[PDB]
């Protein structure tokens, strides 16, 4: 899990930051920082497809042109008023972070997980009936009745 | 053979003539007979006059008569003379492995391979022994090279070059039954040098380590670690001497048998060098050097140093990006210069072989990016090259972060793994080819029935290959 | 000229194992020629190998008549090219007249083996006294001289081997006629140039060699394996 | 479906070849670390930029008989190693 | 008779290969055969071995 969480960590880091700074243009607020450099390439571990990178599915009903409501900043624009990033830029390097952490990287955790699973079995039960004198030098060990009463002993 | 003996021995006029007898004996293969009634009786032995003799059983691959002879006592060195070894691979080297040398240089050539050709070129027109033993090892005679390895000084160098001599010629593809003759006997001495090695430092660690360090004088122009890597013979470095000689070197001065959040602890506090928290076995001015010495923690600040360059790029790139360069900026420029110092220092000291590695090639790229950028960024009052300076950064960063796995093979836990990870790149291409011919089969048919004579190729290459993509990750093309 | 098969450089490997392991010395001819050498390989491996714990004591007891190549100083000499043995590590050599003259170091040796012998140190197991081991693996008149030297004088303790050429002539029997026999049985090449004047004479010192059968020992082919040194001694 | 779960059990099947294998790859790579990080004779990072010019100084100017020792102890476990093989 | 292991052995899968390759020699690597293919009158270099 720990290796899985490293490898997810330092794309998610690489996409995020690469993408927040192809598309806008020196965001002042840390809220929207971290909703569209962690969070927006993580829920894309489940299958989301982060979605400003298209330039033809892109509305600007949902920007602010300078912070003063919730919504993000628009991609800074041209001297035409048109989004100056380029869509051959941006749909590969989404097509590369999705490919690589959607598939790649969830699909390796599972052979992991597999391998792990194969080695530790035969030791499984040992390790299991190892534990089971813990709780039974717990549940031996005190004079005990049953729970809601015991305060009283 | 003991018939023709018996008529030799007893004509009375030969008994005296004990060079015929051997000769004879040796001839036909009757050690026990040359062991028992010529040997025997200490009589006469000149320990000189055995020359022609030897010379006859290295031609004639008698192991046996040769053992016996320096059971009884020659001197190789006095013995191995120019003109012998120019006999050796002049005339008595054969033709066939020399064409097998020749395919090995031309397509398999190596440091000790060009070495051994410069020395076979040598002697086909001072470490006697050790030739000797690469022309018996060549030929694969298989025991007249153990009969000559027990007589060596250096003999885990010797077995290590010819185990790295062999498993180069057991490549070349035509006569694969050489080929095969020449890997066993390759699995042989690399199996002589791991089991000799762990009986050495078995009874002695330090004379061990001693061992480990020395070049023979320019034996192959090399060392006995290193002919060890350069044959990729990894269970010579995966047994617990080399590892313990390699971890005792990488703590530097601090003892094995401490833990390591106390040595992260002291890293992070600086003035804390002073207490009695860490062990320096294996005044206070000597504990502190000893500390910021090792390589351990000259890696660890280099890697606390690599992360706030990484955080310094990324607020630079994102929030604080303008048409004169401010002041992190220009931090930014000077922490890039002193990587860049450190690769050319790299490149200086290794040379060629540098460029072999992919991740000099790139850290290179990613060093030719960042100043493409900046020679982009300096245009101010241009609105389009001060965009382009910042996607080439912005490219540039995923570069650099994505450098930092490189960094972390170094670790007890995540290293295997990350190494683990450049065994799939078959799957994936496997996985890549049946899902791009898929893809490029329904998208061609979706756009052929649905629509008529699109002339845009962006809406082509949409509309064939982005949205079948797509419906990888479960899109259900629309 | 020696045949050093590997059973007796086993067997002397073994032995010079034995001696560093007790602190013992080792007593010998001290010349650079056949068996000599290989004791003074073996003495120098086990120096090379361990450096410490009882660096051990190998005594060569030379003629001085037969040294080629000799130095009168008071100033340590260069000795290069019988020669002397290399590694050993103390050398006595006696003082005699001419030069070939055989046999004289051995009225000394054996007046040292015999005062050793008589000499009182109680700190051991054997009731003091410093017990003292002969070994005879070869011929010659040398080796019957010296064994009967020590069966005559007190601890002997001879032990010989089943290979050689008087250890086979000793090691078989264990009258003159049965001496006879074992002489011309084991040594072929050697009785066509003796005169039989002493050949009664060495049928006299095998005689005197076999009275006290309890002061002697063999190694056999049978007992051929590990620690059987130790076993003899 | 099927070419996606087809990827996961080639994964499954690399993980189970390499394992056994793996550490010693790991430990092998590691003398690379280790010999590129005990060559030089490196101080902490962001000064050795300076110590870049102490070498620019240098451009501003400018048998054994213990290895025969080790060597000869060496030679003590050969012959002990053919002994033991001898045994075997 | 579908005996797979007497095929899959190393000598009729090396009669299999020499007879595959043709002319030129196995131990060629195969980037130059290909580089030699795209440009045709190459053909005429010491690039490839036909032993
Ligand atoms: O020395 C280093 N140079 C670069 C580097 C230097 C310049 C450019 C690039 N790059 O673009 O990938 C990388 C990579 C990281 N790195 C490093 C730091 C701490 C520990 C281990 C390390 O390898
Ligand atoms: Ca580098």
């Amino acid at each position: 899990v720990f290796f899985f969480l490293f490898l997810f960590a330092v794309w998610m880091v690489a996409f995020g930051v690469a993408r927040q700074g192809i598309l806008r243009q020196n965001e002042q607020r840390w809220r929207w920082i971290f909703r569209s450099v962690i969070y927006e390439p993580y829920l894309a571990m489940f299958g989301q497809v982060p979605s400003d990178v298209d330039s033809t599915t892109y509305d600007f009903s949902h920007c602010t042109f300078s912070g003063n409501e919730s919504k993000p900043l628009c991609v800074e624009l041209d001297e035409h008023n048109l989004p100056r990033f380029p869509e051959w830029i941006t749909i590969p390097l989404v097509c590369i972070y999705m490919l690589s952490t959607n598939i790649l990287l969830v699909n390796l955790l599972v052979a992991m997980f597999g391998y792990t699973v194969g080695i530790v079995q035969e030791n499984n039960d040992q390790v299991w009936k190892f534990q089971r004198y813990f709780l039974v030098q717990e549940y031996c060990n005190r004079l005990n009745i049953p729970f809601p009463f015991v305060v009283f002993a | 053979s003991y018939a023709l003996y018996k008529a030799f021995s007893t004509n009375e006029q030969d008994k005296d003539n004990w060079n015929g007898q051997l000769k004879l004996l040796l001839e036909w293969n009757q050690l026990d007979l040359a062991s028992d009634e010529i040997f025997t009786n200490d009589r006469r032995w000149e320990s000189a006059d055995l020359q022609e003799v030897m010379f006859t059983a290295l031609i004639k691959d008698r192991p046996k008569f040769v053992r016996l002879f320096l059971e009884n006592g020659l001197n190789l060195q006095k013995f191995l003379t120019n003109e012998v070894l120019t006999e050796l691979f002049s005339t008595h080297f054969s033709t066939l492995v020399y064409r097998n040398l020749q395919i090995a240089k031309n397509s398999y050539n190596d440091a000790l391979l060009t070495f051994v050709w410069k020395l076979v070129a040598n002697f086909r027109r001072r470490h006697p022994l050790q030739a000797l033993f690469i022309w018996a090892i060549l030929q694969n005679k298989k025991e007249l090279s153990k009969v000559i390895w027990e007589q060596t000084k250096g003999c885990t160098l010797a077995a290590l070059g010819a185990s790295k001599l062999l498993k180069t010629l057991a490549k070349v593809k035509n006569d694969i039954n050489a080929a095969g003759e020449s890997e066993e006997l390759a699995n042989e001495y690399e199996t002589r040098a791991v089991e000799l090695f762990t009986e050495c430092y078995s009874n002695d660690e330090d004379l061990a380590e001693q061992l480990l360090v020395y070049s023979c004088e320019a034996w192959g122009g090399s060392n006995c670690l290193e002919l060890a890597v350069e044959a990729t013979d990894q269970h010579f470095i995966a047994q617990p001497g080399v590892q313990n000689f390699l971890s005792k070197q990488w703590y530097g001065e601090i003892s094995r048998d401490t833990k390591n959040w106390k040595i992260i602890l002291c890293l992070f506090i600086i003035p804390l060098v002073g207490c009695g928290l860490v062990s320096f076995r294996k005044k206070l001015l000597w504990y502190y050097v000893a500390f910021f010495t090792s390589p351990f923690v000259v890696f660890s600040w280099n890697v606390v140093f690599y992360i706030a360059f990484l955080l310094l790029f990324a607020y630079v790139l994102l929030m604080d990006f303008h048409s004169v360069p401010h002041t992190p900026e220009l931090i930014l420029y000077a922490l890039v210069f002193v990587l860049f110092c450190d690769e050319v220092r790299q490149w200086y000291m290794n040379g060629v072989n540098y460029f072999t590695d992919l991740w000099n090639v790139m850290d290179t790229l990613g060093l030719f990016y960042f100043i493409a950028g900046i020679v982009f960024r300096l245009h101010s009052s241009n609105k389009s090259s001060l965009y382009s300076g910042r996607v080439i950064f912005c490219l540039d960063y995923i570069i650099f972060t994505l450098r930092l796995i490189h960094i972390f093979t170094v670790s007890r836990n995540l290293g295997p793994k990350i190494i683990m990870l450049q065994r799939m790149l078959i799957d994936v291409f496997f996985f890549l080819f049946l899902f791009a011919v898929w893809m490029v089969a329904f998208g061609v048919a979706r756009q052929g029935i649905l629509r008529q004579n699109e002339q845009r190729w962006r809406w082509i290459f949409r509309s064939v290959i982005y949205e079948p993509y797509l419906a990888m990750f479960g899109q259900v093309p629309s | 000229n020696f045949a050093l098969k590997p059973r007796m450089r086993k067997i002397f490997s073994r032995l010079i194992y034995i001696a560093q392991s007790k602190g013992a010395w080792i007593l010998t001819g001290g010349t650079h020629y056949g068996l000599m050498k290989y004791i003074g390989e073996v003495v120098r491996d086990n120096t090379i190998s361990r450096n410490s714990e009882e660096n051990i004591v190998a005594i060569g007891i030379a003629a001085w008549g037969m040294v080629s190549n000799r130095d009168t100083l008071i100033d340590e000499g260069h000795f290069s090219a019988y020669i002397l043995d290399n590694n050993h590590t103390h050398l006595l050599l006696v003082d005699n007249g001419c030069h070939g003259h055989p046999t004289v170091e051995a009225k000394l040796r054996n007046q040292l083996e015999k005062y050793i012998s008589e000499r009182t140190s109680q700190d051991s197991n054997y009731g003091g006294k410093i017990p003292i081991v002969c070994f005879a693996q070869g011929g010659g008149r040398e080796t019957l001289k010296a064994i009967n030297t020590s069966v005559k004088s007190k601890i002997p303790c001879v032990v010989v081997e089943g290979s050689g050429q008087i250890a086979d002539v000793i090691a078989s029997l264990v009258t003159s006629s049965m001496v006879k026999e074992k002489l011309v049985r084991f040594l072929p090449r050697t009785v066509s140039r003796l005169p039989e004047e002493e050949i009664e004479s060495w049928i006299k010192w095998l005689k005197e060699i076999l009275e006290s059968s309890h002061l002697l020992t063999v190694i056999k082919m049978e007992e051929a394996g590990d620690e059987i040194v130790s076993n003899a001694i | 479906i099927l070419l996606v779960n087809l990827l996961v059990a080639m994964f499954g099947y690399t993980v189970g070849i390499v394992q056994e294998n793996n550490d010693q790859v790991w430990k092998f790579q590691r003398y690379f670390l280790v010999q590129e990080y005990c060559n030089r004779l490196n101080i902490p990072f962001p000064f050795v930029v300076f110590a870049y010019f102490y070498m620019v100084v240098k451009k501003c100017f400018k048998f054994r008989n213990e290895d025969n020792e080790t060597l000869a102890w060496e030679g003590v476990m050969k012959e002990n190693y053919l002994v033991k093989i001898n045994t075997k």
